[PDB]
This record gives C-alpha cells, structure tokens and sequence, in this order.
RNA sequence: GUCGACGUACUUCAUAGGAUCA
RNA sequence: CAAAGUCUUUGGGUUCUGGGGGGAGUAUGGUCGCAAGGCUAAAGACGGAAGGGCACCACCAGGAGUGGAGCCUGCGGCUUACACGCGCGCUACACUGACGGAGCCAGCGAGUCUAACCUUGGCCGAGAGGUCUUGGUAAUCUUGUGAAACUCCGUCGUGCUGGGGAUAGAGCAUUGUAAUUAUUGCUCUUCAACGAGGAAUUCCUAGUAAGCGCAAGUCAUCAGCUUGCGUUGAUUACGUCCCUGCCCUUUGUACACACCGCCCGUCGCUAGUACC
C-alpha cells in the first residue's frame, strides 16, 4: 500500500539516489558501494569525510535527493545498511550479511543499469507491505515492455535476499544469467523521523530476547 | 527442523482431537 | 453466479465419485477451484471447461508451484458448443440453466462418460429421480430413465451458498448404460412427446387431437412412399385408416385406457412395438 | 445405498431500552 | 374496538379447536416406502546501419595505496583429548627525522539511592598503585575533558645508531578464589626483520586524498574493533569519447523564423496470376 511517505510522490517522479559510508571506508568497502551504486539507476555516489551528519544530510536535503543509502563495516566487509528517505520518511535500519562480488568472481558481460525489472516474493505482513513499498520507491519508476535487468527481492525466513538477473526469451523459456551481489540482508529498526532526529517516531524495532522470535517471522 | 516438525505435529494432533470432540456431540 | 463455501460438501462430492488413478475427470464450470484441487489429486489429467477469463486466469494462478501444475487444461467458450474430449467421469457444478441440456449431451456422447456427480435444483432432480406413478414422473424422467440411470446422493440445503439463493439444491449420481440399448431416439422421443402431453389424461386422449392425428397421417403416407405401395380410398384424408388402425392398437396392448403417467418403461415399449408392426413411426 | 416421507430426540440463530457523564 | 365493552380476579346457553411462534440444522435399535446392471472399447519475427548524451566498469593528469617486513584479523588445508591458499588493517623502514624541556586550540556525550558511578584536591609511592572529602542524578563536578599531531630551542648525526621494537627474562604494583596460559599497568634488561617492496593492484576530483587525537559501546554486527566527535590539511580533473560499455530516434511528428525533405537487408500474414 502507497503511503504518506509516498502518497504525493510515488509514480508522480522517479527517483535519485546517493550512496555513502560511516566514516573512512575500508577500500573493499568502498568497492561494494561501488557495486550497490552501479546496481541501482540514476546513481550519483559522494565519499564522506569529516562531515556532521545534521549537516550532512540537511544541505543535501535541499539540493534534492529522495533517499539516501549508507552502509557499515567490519574489519573490511559490510554488515550494516540504513536508508533515510529524505521527506520526513522513514529510515530503516537492516543488517546485511553475504556478498559476492564482481570484481571477485569474473567480468561476467555488464550492469546495463536500464530501469530494471522489479520482483518482491512472499511478503504478506503488514510490515512486508512497508519494506515493499519502501523499496520499491527506489527503483526507476518505468522500465520498459521488455527490460532484461531483474532485479530480485526475496522474503523467506524473515531474510530477505537479493539478486540481479539477465534474461533472453530463448525458444521454448527465458533464459538468465547471474549478476549483482547476492545477500542476507534482514531489518532490525524503523523510525518515520529522519535519521537525522535521533529521538524519533520509531516505528519498529527486533525484540531479540524474546523467545518466541526463534520462530515467529516480523517480531 | 526439529522445532518446525514438532509445531506441525502438535498443530495436526490437537484439532484432530477437537475435530473428534466435534463429530460426536451433535448426534 | 452463486459460491459452493461449505468446504465439507465439496470433499463428499469429490469423493463420491471414485476416482481413480487413471481416470479423466471433465469438470464443468470449476468455479475458482474451491473443488477443482482435489480431483488434481486424485485423478491423471483434468479437463475443465470455463466460459470466465477471469476465473480461467485465477484458477490457473492457483496450480503454479504445486505439483499438479501440468495437470489441467482448460478449455474456453459455451460449454454447448465445444467438443469435449474423451474425459471418464464428469463433475459439475455449472450454474443451472444449462440442466437440461447438458444431461443429453452427454447421454448422446461417441464414448460416454462412466459416472458423473451432478449438481441440481431440488425440483429438477426430484423429476429426475421419480419412479412411475409418482406425481413428478415427467417426460425427462422416462427419456433419462431410458438411457441412463439416476441416483440422489444428498441434499444441499440453500444456506450453503454465497448469496444464498431461494431453491434448494441436490447432488445426484447419473451413470450411463452401457451398450446403450437399441431402440432408437427419435422414435422414443416422438412417442413420449405425444402421449405425455396431458400427463394425467388417459392415452387414448393424446391421441384424438388433430394436429397429432396430422402428424401420424403425414408420417404414414411418407413411410409407405418409402416402400412405393401406393394409397386406397379414404373417406376424409388418409388418417381414417389411421384412425381405426390406432384404435385397434390401443384394443390389443390395453394401452388406451391407462394413464399415461403411471405406465412405466416397457408398457412405452409394448406400445412402440405395436405402433411399429402396423407401420407407423414418430420421426 | 453418505436414498425419501414421516415419528421421536437435540442443537442453534435472533436482546437490548432510556438518562447523565466523556 | 358500539364490540375486541359488561364498575379491579373472572358463572346467560351451547358447538369447535390449541398446548405453543419464525429461520437454519444434526442424529436415529422406530414406521411406511424407493433402482439399474452382465457384453461393450477414443488417441509478425530475424540481422545491419546512421544520428545525439553517459562513465576514476572509459580516455588525460596525478594523490593515496596494497602487494616488502612485523603483528593482529574475515573465507579456504589438516587435525585434536600444525610445514598451509585467498583478503582487510596498524606499526615502522629515520633528519619534514628521533629523544629533553617550554607553549597551546576542540567537540561528541557519559556518570551513581537505599547504591558507590563519574568526580576535585591535598597525600605519600619512580611509576604502577593506595588516603578522606565535596561537585554532579546533571551546562553547574569531570568539563575549557589544558587531546594529539602542532609550534620553539636543546641533543644527535645517517650510523640497519639514539629509527625500529617483533623477541624474552626478571622485579614491581594490581586484581581475582586463583593471572598459571607474560588477563591488565609500571619498571629494568633482550634488541630481530625492516636499506621502500616486482607481477599486478584498488580508491579518488575540495575542507577532497591524507594525517592526528577525544567520546560511547544504547535488544541486529562490533572489543588489538565499530560508530560518533572534532583537528590539521594538500596536488591534478573539473576537459575529452580514442577505446571500452550504457541510454535516446529512424515519420524530426510535436504549431512561424535558419536544416534537410524513404531506415536498410532476411524469413514472414494474406491477395493476385502463368504452371502442372
């Protein structure tokens, strides 16, 4: 469902982005921001040095972004990721787990980074619905009739996993190909007020000691 | 695993009895 | 547009109607498989006839991922006007007003099916399934006792639908005959068409009016202009001879006294035999 | 025969109305 | 409602009927009922072309590098009740240096009631470490966290020395029940490699690369780490499409003024007609 935070905003214009980090990168993780930029469209990417997130983000803010994506490491590999949607909206908070990388593997053809195709499998919850919605902001509004650029949101087990793949509508199937970074990624918190408040709204938060969260899925 | 296939077990066995309970009252 | 939403009713008409592992269910109307799922599991190959996309598309939504997937075929457009394939037994929920015409449809199928449960309305089925003499022995209940054979199963109250309608409704067993016996159709058909006019008038009545009087007349002339024996004096046109031939008929096999909704299936039979020996057919 | 019409036995659906306060 | 009346609870005569209504259901040791069948057999699509924008996955210039050493550390061999393959960081490889003294500019927050936190001072002990107290339940006391790099002179001469401390041993506090498996902290002593690191190699266009310190560990990750906080602070690009790859059109199709005035090839759908 189209929200408050989306309502006036969600197919009316597509949106932009910008990639950044904590406070000096590791090289490897810089690579990876790489990666998540050149994954999504309309990628623009600053390095972060020495700047106070208030000001940061609010002479950002009237520059014009929708959203605003930065990560966290540990000793040279992520863990960490929060989006800041940029109108007063909300920011999630996810830990990300597994990666590959194409540097890593081969150079396996190119990232085309056409509007791509979007796929969000097995949400039902409510909460589902606002990481759905939440992400699917994000993406270009409009590829075309025929854009071979899936991108793949998975929700099994509460670890949502994503891929990128490339398809030909070969003679009896499509046929794909496996590239972009591949994940665990799963949410921890989500507060409406921008990160910038630090005493916001928080929508949500994972109980962790709770111990029926050993098997229910959205606390 | 062992968690999952205890709750379907306990799940089946429990309204299997209800079930029973309900099959032989409005008789 | 009604919905079947007991789901209780649904597994005793699907197991009813003994499926076997190797059977092809056609199942007409499926509505948005509230029914359908079982039969894919206990049946090779379902055949199901819809006229809706929109069910059609739902429906064939509902079997991605599962294993019965490549399991179904849907065949789209009227139901009569289709060629059904061969199919081995047939489930039916389709709404009512194609009752009467899909019976005879398949009744007069090339192979026909083996057992098929069908859904009614109480008042129709209670015609189907009435013995001679009852007060609802009709003429569908002698053509459809004719050639197959009909069995209630259960009632289906009206509460059990959504909306809930105002007739209530049955689900009942038809089974064909097999080899379907020789006498023909048509003959058959002319024969209840006449004498089950005024159900309740004796037979002999049914055969006084001058339109069926015309009929017999026309049908004797053109069956002795198929053998060429050319026609003797008649004192009104040729229905005279006709008229003493039917009397006579009726003096030998007693026929034309009874009433003809209390005569069962082979007084029909006697009096189609002695029609016949005297040269007279109904189609 | 998950058959019908009864005859017994039982189950269930329909309960709020005025006055003041927030 | 002139009967549906007969001054509060009831008698003028007489015939008949009811034992509780409406909508759904379920059961049955009960009563009456209720079939047919025994020979018959389906299987529009495909290749090419040109026209405009894009990229530290492109060009140009370098900055910082890693890959050298040493040490910690994330995925890969083999073992227990140790000869290893892929990667991330810090420290140095010395005179812009190294040690002795002088001066010094922050911000982020944190902190204790029936507990001892965060603290000030005086004290003594090289130090490590022990002394009672107020300040603070918070701008008040830490706290101006007098921080580190930084600046001056002093000492020293390129020396693998005084750079360098991996490496050990001993003593000291200091816990804790014990440190024992140098848990930690001081002190003394030991003084390795490291003489700038090949093949490759990533990131990068200003408060930027780079270098320095202070704070907190707030339900996920994190302890020789992480995330904040501030300090000092630059060079080259701010241009291009040559290669690489990405996007937009082939009716410019959209309305004066300045341009021109068929997308191309292959298999298609169908029509026509000479032919057998």
């Amino acid at each position: 469902q189209v929200d408050d935070e989306y309502a006036a905003t969600s197919g009316i214009m597509d949106p932009r982005i910008i990639v950044t980090t904590s406070r000096d990168p590791s090289t490897r993780l810089s690579q990876f921001a790489k990666e998540i930029k050149l994954l999504f469209p309309n990628a623009v990417r600053l390095n972060r040095g020495n700047y106070v997130m208030p000001n940061l983000v609010d002479a950002c803010k009237k520059s014009g972004t929708t959203d605003l994506v930065v990560l966290h490491e540990h000793r040279g590999v992520p863990t960490s990721l929060t989006i800041s949607h940029f109108p007063h909206g909300p920011t999630a908070q996810f830990s990300l787990h597994n990666v590959v990388m194409r540097h890593d593997i081969i150079n396996a053809g190119n990232q085309s980074e056409v509007n791509p195709h979007l796929i969000f499998d097995n949400f039902t919850t409510a909460l589902g619905k606002r990481v759905v919605c939440i992400l699917k902001h994000l993406f270009n509004a409009g590829p075309k009739k025929d854009s071979e650029r899936v991108i793949t949101f998975a929700n099994r087990g509460d670890f949502i996993s994503v891929r990128q793949h490339v398809y030909v509508r070969t003679r009896e199937g499509v046929e794909i190909a496996e590239v972009g970074p591949r994940f665990e990624m799963r949410l921890f918190e989500l507060r409406l007020g921008t990160l910038e408040n630090k005493d916001a709204d928080v929508e949500w938060q994972l109980r962790r000691f709770i111990r029926t969260a050993n098997k229910k899925d959205y606390l | 695993f062992e968690a999952r296939q205890r709750i379907e077990e306990k799940n089946k066995e429990s309204s299997d009895y209800h079930a029973k309970m309900a099959h032989i009252v409005n008789t | 547009q009604h919905i079947l939403k007991n789901p209780l009713v649904a597994q005793g008409i699907v197991d009813k109607a003994q499926i076997r592992p190797s059977d092809v269910v056609l199942e007409v109307g499926p509505g948005t498989g509230n029914l359908t799922v079982r039969i894919l599991e206990q049946a090779k190959n379902v055949v199901a006839v819809e006229m809706d996309p929109r069910m059609a598309a739902e429906l064939t939504k509902r079997v991605r991922g599962t294993p019965v997937e490549k399991k179904l075929e849907i065949m789209l457009g009227d139901f009569m006007k289709t060629e059904l394939p061969y199919f081995d037994i047939c489930i039916s929920n389709t709404p009512y007003q194609i009752s009467s015409p899909l019976v005879f449809k398949l009744i007069n199928q090339p192979r026909p099916p083996r057992v098929s449960i069908l859904m009614f309305q109480r008042e129709f089925a209670l015609r189907l399934l009435a013995r001679p003499g009852d007060s609802l022995y009709c003429r569908l209940s002698a053509n459809v006792q004719m050639w197959a054979n009909v069995t209630h199963i259960m009632k289906v109250g009206k509460n059990n639908f959504r909306p809930p309608p105002q007739v209530e409704s049955s689900v009942v067993r038809l089974e064909i005959k097999n080899p379907r016996p020789q006498v023909d159709y048509n003959e058959w058909d002319g024969l209840l068409r006449i004498v089950f006019v005024r159900k309740n008038r004796t037979i002999s009545a049914g055969f006084k009016s001058t339109t069926v009087m015309d009929i017999l007349e026309k049908n004797y002339k053109t069956f002795l202009a198929m053998n060429n024996e050319m026609v003797d004096d008649t004192k009104g046109s040729m229905h005279d001879v006709v008229k003493e031939k039917i009397d006579t008929v009726l003096k030998e096999t007693d026929l034309g006294d009874k009433r003809a909704g209390k005569c069962d299936q082979n007084d029909f039979l006697r009096l189609l035999y002695a029609f016949h020996q005297v040269g007279i057919h109904f189609s």
